[PDB]
């Protein structure tokens, strides 16, 4: 599936099983100019989050319960949803992927 | 070595 195989490629699977991980089927740019539009509140108290005008295409990845590194194994959920993402940096940029809403 | 951004965009786009 897409997840073994985008987590692996993208060195999460390599070394651990990354539990959860969401990739955006969005240009960088695109995602990028996220760290512009609404600023939102973070989870940990810090006020660096956005929250994208758009919902966008993405892949969540979550391990299933038995899996067990070297044998990774993922479930695939694809969605429509807004990003949050957490922005620091000259250029201001995102650091965090947060939340999908 | 990789940044923070860097880390991000390799974790997380899939263009
Ligand atoms: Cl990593
Ligand atoms: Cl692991
Ligand atoms: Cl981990
Ligand atoms: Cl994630
Ligand atoms: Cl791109
Ligand atoms: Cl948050
Ligand atoms: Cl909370
Ligand atoms: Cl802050
Ligand atoms: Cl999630
Ligand atoms: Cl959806
Ligand atoms: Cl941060
Ligand atoms: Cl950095």
């Amino acid at each position: 599936n897409y997840c073994n195989q985008m987590m692996k490629s993208r060195n999460l699977t390599k070394d651990r099983c990354k539990p959860v991980n969401t990739f955006v089927h969005e240009s960088l740019a695109d995602v990028q100019a996220v760290c512009s539009q609404k600023n939102v509140a973070c989870k940990n108290g810090q006020t660096n989050c956005y929250q994208s005008y758009s919902t966008m295409s993405i892949t969540d990845c979550r391990e299933t319960g038995s899996s067990k590194y070297p044998n990774c194994a993922y479930k695939t959920t694809q969605a429509n949803k807004h990003i949050i993402v957490a922005c620091e940096g000259n250029p201001y940029v995102p650091v965090h992927f947060d939340a999908s809403v | 070595k990789e940044t923070a951004a860097s880390k991000f965009e390799r974790q997380h786009l899939d263009s």
